[PDB]
């Protein structure tokens, strides 16, 4: 990671217990991102 | 043989007198959203 990456919360806003997931994440090597809730299951909530 | 029992012992004597404000470890209890304050307490009293 650089020491000021421009792009992090583009929204302003906040990542609560930021340090803490570093820390869980300096112990992880490999992810896998899986839908858990598409996005086309919100029928009566705007989703676009 | 006495000038040099006596140096020996009070080499003896000197280590252990040198030796009794050591670090003493003790036991402090984290939470699981305190990982980094308890991998400092970890570091720190592995370190001394």
């Amino acid at each position: 990671e650089r020491a000021n990456p421009a792009n992090d919360l583009c929204y302003p806003g906040s990542l609560n217990d930021y340090e803490e997931l570093k820390h869980m994440l300096s112990r992880i090597n490999h992810f896998e991102k899986i839908q858990i809730i598409p996005k086309s299951s919100w029928p009566n909530h705007e989703t676009s | 043989t006495q000038k040099a029992i006596d140096g020996v012992t009070n080499k003896v004597n000197s280590i252990i007198d040198k030796m009794n404000t050591q670090f003493e470890a003790v036991g402090r209890e984290f939470n699981n959203l305190e990982r980094r304050i308890e991998n400092l307490n970890k570091k720190m009293e592995d370190g001394f």
